[PDB]
């Protein structure tokens, strides 16, 4: 895990943040991200990244 | 041969001072009206100035002074220093 992230506002618009790294491996490698907060089963809750 | 006119010149030069025949004296600057009455200084600048007709200037000891500023430019900062606390809310 590189980095983590979390949110604990409230807000009904599209919110866009933007997080910077350093990139020390060098060479072409991959990136990759994972929730988890789990999806949302009903559509009282609607929390989409 | 003979050298003649000598012609001794210890008078004329006291003729613009007796204090300069040992010291060469200060310069000093021009006043500017614009720059209301203040008075500049010859060996200090506090104000920041632009990099471009400003020499590369010199210190030489103490004087919190301004500068020439290079490149100044203003973007949209990220939320975090660093590690893993990176809370929003």
């Amino acid at each position: 895990t590189e980095k983590d992230i979390t949110i604990k506002g409230k807000t009904t618009s599209q919110y866009l943040a933007s997080v910077v790294m350093g990139n020390l491996p060098p060479r072409p490698f991959n990136i990759r991200m994972r929730r988890m907060t789990p999806d949302s089963t009903t559509d009282q809750l609607q929390n989409k990244t | 041969g003979m050298t003649g006119i000598l012609f001794s010149l210890g008078a004329s030069m006291v003729l613009g001072g007796v204090a300069q025949m040992l010291a060469p004296k200060a310069r000093t600057p021009r006043i500017q009206t614009t720059d209301n009455g203040k008075q500049n200084t010859y060996f200090s600048s506090l104000d920041n100035m632009v990099a471009q007709g400003n020499v590369l200037p010199v210190l030489y000891g103490e004087m919190r002074v301004g500068s020439r500023v290079v490149s100044q430019e203003i973007s949209t900062a990220d939320e975090g220093d660093g590690g893993q606390v990176v809370v929003i809310g």
